[PDB]
RNA sequence: GGUUGCGGCCAUAUCUACCAGAAAGCACCGUUUCCCGUCCGAUCAACUGUAGUUAAGCUGGUAAGAGCCUGACCGAGUAGUGUAGUGGGUGACCAUACGCGAAACUCAGGUGCUGCAAUCU
RNA sequence: GAGAACAGAAAUCUCCAGUAGAACAAAAGGGUAAAAGCCCCCUUGAUUUUGAUUUUCAGUGUGAAUACAAACCAUGAAAGU
């Protein structure tokens, strides 16, 4: 994990780095082995939590391509 | 509107400072010569220069205003203008104005031992591209009047600051040079303008990195006789060197950056 | 009935915008505006047409008028094999491939400077499409210009939404229409398509093919053989010529109206 | 010079000209009976000012056109012509050899009568020139015409009586 | 085979950022006098001496190259190597004093004052309850100009008993949206005058 | 975008401090040096001194002088044993950077080298469309540079003119995917190996198939193999080996379109069959083994070669561009008869093979256990050396045009290069943030290709062991790459259904 | 010397009325299937140089035409304009030495110079 | 300035002349004419996100505003803006 950019329950929240269901986070993709179009390797992306480490102790999320 | 107000903005003083534009502004009295030599200076500055064709009653040893009105209006920094009289014979005043006020001015005249850029014929550089100079005397170095006259016209023909350069571009030199070293208490030496193109070629002992580079002229040659002078005060100097220092990094005590980018703390 | 004052007071254009063939506003973007601050040189490759003849220049500017570095007409088509269409998409093609190779021999790039003491490589020669005033349309001879020239081996940016074939619904292009519009397809098509339809037109139009005895379907074996001798040969040689300059001059200037003295003029009016 | 084919006078443009005033139903009709006359769409021209007792509001439709050139404008020409039983005076030419006329009634062109259609009155005008005049019109090197090349009103009558052998009366 | 190697007296000084090269050496009068049919060349002999130093220095100094390819932002591609020039050491005088800084505004005193943290300003998309649609808060089809296009507005129980009953809410809201932006100018032209 | 830690303040006075000119002194002594052949181990000429001003073009020329073949010369390349190569002249190459003084001798290490050069690819010419599925294979032709053949996912193959960048011929001819295409080493005929057990034959000309699809396979064509033009005799066409996944190479005879062998034993899939240019033919298959089979004995074994502990994925042989190349040259001169282009096929193939005494035919294998293995199968059975390193499995294999070198590209993001002769390890290319998937060299053995999953093209300089050129414009992955004979084209293909044409 | 393409200086190049231009080029002109765009293939786009013309485009000569431009040892170092020696003058102001410095007027004149490449009976 | 039924001082179409005397902003003593004016096409992203860099704040010190730069983004055949 690189960084928390919106917690959805509030700013709070989201600059004390809480890790709730609906959260945007950012991660780190250097081992996905992406490009961009102008040649540029990719390390850094977004993706959003999609459980509760709350309740199942760890942190599922989907990236947003 | 909009268009307005994005010309006002890139008017407006900013941190790294534009180009300076010139421009040439006839007088009362003008010449085929002095438009000549007035057209072959714009050829060597453009494409940051402006040239007004009209005639213009302007006396700048005797009035600032309408100059620095024409600065204000125009945007332009340095100003060329170009008259003739029975005393000073194509006279060419060179104001160059700080804030839209006139920061310092000189007043060259032009002598007739001058050969204008269609006289050589020859191939000359690509436009607007950075040229190099030279500067010959030790006055550029010690005397006042000449520190003023070298850093008139490396402002003037400096053109775009960078830092990397292309060695396709390195095309042309600017030489300005004393006619011989003086003394204190005679008259000036006259500063002779002069513009050479490079031609390269194999050296045989420098390698195939170091090569012989050799000199074409391509004019204008160009004899200045230092006429008039008009120095700044010392705070409009102190104003007009100021810095910005928003960009740099503050330097800080036993605080360094390696290659990678970690910030590192010495300790004693 | 106009005055002295408006006469006095009227603010004539540049000399080439009163005959109207440049477009400054065009031409201060294509020399004096850089990607980069680098100092690197910009060349141009102007392509003109005229009623019966294409003119391609690579172009450098300078500030005493702007220098040709090499140039590639259509008369010298017929020389490589071309002697019919020598103004549409197909001729266009071979000039800019003409243009290119010779450009490339002369430059030494494609079988002592100041870059060589830095640089292993010399560069690809990079060029800007100068059209002048031209309207840019979809299928035009001065991008099949382009296209030859960048077949050829400069480096022209460039984009593919104005060759023919490009569809306009999906950014996407149609490769054969291209290739046939590269050798003339849409030539034979017209020329079956007369032969069928029309032979009162075919009789005017496509005469010479008639002439010479040029089939409908030769016009790609033409153009390849062409393409063929065009990059086994791109050098240029002058055209020979019969007189002299001397020759010429003086036999102008027999036609040529005398200028009259003013003196004689003073004895016209008295 | 007068002997050069490139002197001839030719019908350069045929404009049809329907200015209902209202905007509505019969500038629609108007568009549509121009379209079935002409077999080309027409083209609208949009207000110019606003005038109570004109009864036009600002930026509204006012008046439609058809621009006709080749032998279809000279068949609507000869049309015309036939309605207006070859007269015209010397004054419906203008300095600069072109000429136009109404026409108050489109059914006496042969046009078959509808109830939805109404009546419609147009204004026919005639462009004349010789050929070379497209060198005021291209893009690249946009040129004056000479002095003499330049169409005027009595070459135009003559043209006109050369051709459709119709007098041309002084009132 | 001419020599590259310019031996000079006096040592010569460089400003590779401004690509000037500057000889304080010895000039004779004589070989430079108009009077003299050689001055030319000794002229170009002395420049083309200086010219020599200053490609050395420029062609000795570090290079940049890079990997990526033509038709990318940059300018630089992968056949071109850049010479990488230092920072200009002449001084010259600015055209244009430098920037001001503002003084403070009395918002900026009074947060300072109380403590008032700048607003993080991540969009203008506001959730609408009433719908299922995000719209933006002001501006161009904003959500602070519903109420004119409103189908029903009750009447306030205050308004009664004046005379702005008769008055559409609606319009009554627009001017009060007006004065507002009037006030928040006046404001601005006050802070600018101070 | 991460950027660069910028310059300090110490270190823009640094740059603004006047520079140091690299000049070559007038007193410069003599050096004594010895020459030394990197093939052959022979010295010419002894101790000779040599002014510390020579150039390496004099250099060049002296060694031609006292070789004796100053009427054609042959340029060479010199190195210093670390060892150092000569780039400009000895003194700034050894003697400035003082390792070596100028009292002490030089051993000057000679290698021969091409007399023309090939530039980098900088630039995609072209996206040229037409395949409606996935690329799978292609190549280009050996005669011209100017004809590629591409098969792909749509049961088609496509013969594209490179000239201007159009499609020429399609062959529609096979019933499933088209897995792999070969041009014949003469340029007479494309022969594609396809997924429905078939092959066929197509003369490029007309864009025809030449009779009906060569069947007898049991399963899908792995890789297609022509019979060198130096072996062909005169009078007659080379003969195509074909491997597929049931585990048997079958031979064809194209001139009576028939059979004439097949070989069956691997115990599984044969991954490659390459026919080498001294009448052999080496298979390898999934089975871990490597078969060396002689042609001129009815198709039997020679040898079985068991040292790989997985599938072996390719295999190469040191004349694997001379064999390709057939009589052919970059010039792209055609012989006139063919008993010239026989004979001009087997100079060209022993300009590679015999050389520093003896003539052999090297090979590598590259296997799914993250390792290669060099052999010699003509004079040991035992394998020469084991390359180890690769993190994952290696994917490719490549033999530089000259030999001396091979490339090893893996799954694991990188490429590795190491020595021809002995397989000793040189260098690694990174880069690549995906598997590499193939490679392929260049004409003068300067320059090298790779093609990877992550929809880029990467050019590396061998000399200098460095990343040339970055080479984006792929949107999916790239599974397909080739360079020209010439050296003048690249071409790439995979998902995104798109032809890519680089040049310079 | 004509002409073409790209330009520099941007009226000695602009506007109005006559006259000439052999060859080449340029232009007018011919066709609407294809690419492309309009109410109109008028403009733009494509095709043939095929059917013709120098009638216009364009270039050049002419006009006590208008306009514009250039040298003056032409006004003139003049008008004007800032200091000054204790110059006078109780007085509205006056020559002088050092500096800066015009335009109107008059004479002599003019209607394009040119760089790069290609081509020409 | 002339021509065209209603239609004249004002509706709409056609031609010639037309240095801007129109319409946009500033208060030029030289702003803009194949436009900086009118119409058409594409974009609705413009409150992007990265920064060991500038200034400010914090008990939540690798966060936010802020200045500058870069990577992108839009458009165009391209130069480029």
């Amino acid at each position: 994990i690189l960084a928390v950019k919106k917690n959805p329950q509030s700013p709070m929240y989201t600059q004390l780095g809480v890790l709730t269901k609906g959260t945007i986070i950012e991660v780190n993709v250097s081992e996905l082995g992406m490009v961009t179009a102008g040649g540029k390797v990719v390390w850094g992306k977004y993706a959003q939590v999609t459980n509760e480490p709350d309740r199942d102790g760890c942190v599922n999320a989907v990236l947003l391509v | 509107n909009a268009r307005a107000k994005r010309a006002l903005v890139k008017r407006e003083a900013k941190l790294v400072e534009n180009v300076k534009q010139a421009l040439f502004i006839p007088g009362q009295s003008c010449n085929k010569n002095l438009h000549d030599i007035m057209v072959d200076l714009s050829a060597l500055k453009k494409p940051d220069m402006k040239r007004f064709n009209r005639k213009n009653d302007i006396h700048p040893f005797e009035d600032m205003s309408p100059l620095e009105f024409f600065s204000e209006k125009n945007d332009c920094s340095l100003m060329v203008l170009m008259t003739s009289s029975k005393k000073r014979k194509n006279n060419m005043t060179f104001i160059r104005t700080f804030g839209y006020k006139i920061y310092d001015m000189i007043e060259l005249m032009v002598a007739d031992n001058f050969k204008l850029l269609s006289d050589f014929k020859k191939l000359t550089f690509t436009v607007g591209l950075k040229p190099m100079f030279t500067f010959q005397g030790a006055a550029f170095d010690t005397h006042p009047v000449y520190k003023q006259i070298k850093s008139l016209f490396l402002d003037f023909f400096r053109g775009e600051s960078t830092d990397l350069q292309d060695v396709a571009g390195l095309q042309h030199v600017i030489s300005m040079t004393i006619q011989g070293d003086f003394q204190d208490g005679e008259p000036l030496p006259n500063v002779l303008f002069r513009v050479y193109k490079l031609k390269s070629y194999k050296s045989d002992q420098g390698g195939k990195r170091l090569p012989r580079i050799e000199l074409v002229e391509i004019g204008p040659r160009l004899d200045f006789k230092i006429g008039r002078i008009h120095t700044p005060s010392p705070d409009m100097v102190t104003e007009a060197h100021k810095k910005p220092k928003q960009l740099e990094m503050k330097t800080k005590k036993n605080v360094e950056l390696d290659i990678m980018g970690d910030k590192l703390g010495r300790i004693h | 009935a106009k005055s002295s004052a408006y006469s006095s007071r009227f603010q004539t254009p540049f000399r080439r915008r009163r005959e109207g063939k440049t477009d400054y506003y065009q031409r201060k973007r294509l020399v004096t505006q850089h990607k980069a601050k680098y100092n690197t040189p910009k060349y141009r490759l102007v392509v003109r047409f005229t009623n019966k003849d294409i003119i391609c220049q690579i172009i450098s500017s300078t500030i005493t008028g702007d220098v040709v570095l090499a140039a590639a007409y259509s008369h010298e088509l017929p020389r490589y094999g071309i002697t019919h269409g020598l103004t549409n998409w197909a001729a266009a093609y071979a000039t800019g491939l003409l243009i290119a190779r010779r450009t490339l021999q002369k430059l030494g790039l494609d079988e002592y400077e100041l870059t060589e003491a830095v640089e292993d490589g010399p560069r690809p020669f990079k060029v800007f499409l100068d059209i002048g005033l031209q309207r840019t349309t979809t299928g035009a001879r001065v991008f099949g210009a382009l296209k030859g020239a960048s077949d050829g081996g400069l480096y022209v940016p460039h984009s593919e939404n104005r060759f023919p074939g490009w569809d306009f619904e999906t950014e996407e292009i149609d490769p054969e229409l291209l290739r046939s519009y590269i050798f003339g397809g849409h030539v034979s098509q017209y020329m079956e398509e007369l032969a069928d339809d029309d032979e009162e037109r075919f009789s005017e139009l496509f005469k010479g093919y008639l002439a010479d005895d040029i089939d409908a379907d030769s016009l790609e074996d033409i153009y390849t053989s062409a393409h063929e001798a065009i990059r086994a040969d791109p050098a240029f040689k002058p055209t020979e010529k019969k007189f002299t300059k001397e020759q010429y001059a003086a036999e102008s200037k027999k036609y040529r109206q005398t200028k009259l003295s003013k003196e004689e003029r003073a004895a016209r009016v008295a | 010079k007068a002997q050069n084919p490139m002197r001839d006078l030719k019908i350069e443009k045929l404009v049809l000209n329907i200015s209902v005033g209202e905007s509505g139903d019969r500038l629609t009709r108007a568009s549509k009976v121009l379209e079935q006359l002409s077999g080309q769409t027409p083209v609208q021209s949009k207000a110019r000012y606003t005038v109570r007792t004109f009864g036009i509001r600002r930026n509204e439709k006012i008046a439609v056109h058809v621009t006709v050139r080749g032998p279809k404008a000279e068949e609507i020409l000869e049309r015309g012509l036939k309605v207006k039983e070859y007269q015209l005076r010397d004054r419906n030419f203008s300095a600069t050899g072109n000429f136009g006329f109404g026409i108050d009634e489109h059914i006496d062109l042969g046009i078959k009568y509808d109830p939805s259609i109404g009546i419609f009155g147009m204004d026919f005008y005639v462009v004349m020139n010789r050929p070379g005049a497209r060198v005021t019109r291209r893009k690249r090197c946009k040129g004056t015409v000479g002095n003499s090349h330049k169409t005027t009103k009595e070459d135009t009558v003559s043209w006109f009586k050369q051709k459709y052998d119709a007098d041309v009366l002084d009132k | 085979n001419l020599p590259v190697t310019v031996e000079k007296p006096i040592p010569v000084v460089y400003d590779l950022g401004n690509l000037a090269a500057f000889d304080s050496n010895v000039l004779d009068k004589n070989d430079l006098d108009s009077s003299n049919a050689r001055r030319e060349e000794k002229i170009k002999s002395l420049t083309r001496d200086n010219v020599q130093l200053l490609i050395n220095q420029l062609l000795s100094l570090p290079m940049k190259t890079t990997t990526e390819s033509v038709g990318g932002t940059g300018g630089q591609s992968s056949v071109m190597t850049l010479l990488q020039l230092p920072d200009p050491t002449t001084d010259l005088p600015r055209e244009k004093p430098l920037p001001k800084a503002k003084a403070m505004t009395k918002w900026e005193k009074f947060a300072a004052k109380k403590g008032i943290k700048p607003k993080e300003r991540a969009g203008k998309m506001i959730y609408d309850e009433a719908s299922g649609e995000w719209v933006p808060k002001w501006g161009y089809k904003g959500a602070n100009k519903k109420l004119d296009d409103q189908w029903l507005v009750e009447v306030d129980d205050k308004v009664k008993g004046t005379d702005n009953e008769l008055i559409d809410p609606r319009t009554l809201n627009r001017a009060e949206r007006k004065r507002l932006v009037k006030k928040n100018e006046k404001q601005q032209r006050r802070n600018m005058k101070n | 975008s991460t950027l660069i830690p910028p310059p300090s303040k110490k270190q823009k006075k640094e740059a603004q401090l006047p520079r140091e000119v690299a000049i070559i002194p007038k007193d410069l002594p003599n050096v004594s040096i010895k020459f030394q052949a990197l093939d052959t181990g022979d010295n010419v000429g002894g101790a000779l001194r040599v002014p510390g001003a020579i150039s390496e073009k004099q250099l060049e020329e002296l060694l031609n002088q006292l070789n004796g073949t100053s009427d054609d010369p042959v340029p060479y390349t010199f190195s210093c044993t670390k060892t150092i190569d000569i780039t400009d002249n000895l003194y700034s190459s050894l003697i400035k950077p003082g390792y070596n003084s100028t009292e002490d001798q030089i051993t000057l290490l000679y290698t021969p080298r091409a007399v023309f050069k090939v530039k980098p690819v900088t630039r995609s010419s072209s996206a040229i469309a037409g395949h409606g599925s996935t690329i799978l294979c292609s190549a280009f032709a050996p005669h011209t540079s100017s004809r590629m053949v591409t098969g792909a996912g749509d049961n088609t193959a496509r013969i594209w003119d490179c000239d201007t960048q159009t499609p020429m011929h399609t062959l529609k001819g096979h019933y499933n995917w088209v897995l792999c295409v070969s041009w014949s080493p003469d340029g007479e005929v494309i022969a594609t190996g396809s997924m429905d057990n078939t092959i066929r034959l197509w003369d490029p000309k007309s864009g025809q198939c030449l009779g009906d699809a060569l069947r007898g396979h049991s399963k899908w064509i792995t890789s297609l193999s022509w019979e060198p033009i130096h072996l062909v005799k005169p009078g007659s066409k080379p003969r195509l080996a074909s491997s597929s996944k049931d585990g048997t190479i079958k031979i064809w005879d194209t001139v009576s379109r028939v059979c004439q062998y097949t070989m069956s034993g691997h115990t599984n899939s044969v991954s490659c069959v390459k026919w080498g240019g001294q009448g052999l033919l080496y298979s390898g298959s999934h089975d871990r083994t490597v078969r060396v089979w002689d042609i001129n004995s009815q198709g039997r074994c020679i040898n079985i070669l068991k040292s790989h502990a997985h599938w072996v994925n390719h295999l190469s042989l040191s004349t694997d561009y001379a064999l390709r190349i057939g009589a052919f040259d970059h010039t792209g001169k055609k012989p006139s008869t063919p008993e010239e282009a026989q004979k001009k096929a087997l100079e060209n193939y022993e300009k590679i093979c015999k050389k520093n005494g003896n003539s052999e035919e090297m090979m590598v294998t590259a296997s799914d256990d993250y390792t290669m293995f060099l052999w010699n199968p003509l004079k040991s059975t035992k394998p020469i050396a084991r390359m180890t390193g690769h993190q994952k499995l290696v994917n490719h294999v490549a033999f530089s045009p000259d030999g001396r070198y091979i490339v090893s590209a893996s799954f694991d993001n990188s490429i590795k290069l190491w020595d021809g002769r002995d397989g000793k390890f040189i260098s690694t290319f990174r880069g690549h943030v995906a598997s590499v998937y193939q490679v392929a060299w260049s004409s003068d053995c300067r320059l090298l290709v790779s093609c990877s999953k992550d929809t880029t093209l990467k050019v590396w300089d061998v000399r200098t062991r460095k990343l040339s050129v970055d080479l984006p414009g792929h949107k999916d992955e790239v599974y397909t790459v080739d360079w020209s004979v010439d050296g003048k084209r690249v071409c790439s293909g995979g998902k995104d259904k798109m032809v890519r044409l680089w040049t310079h």
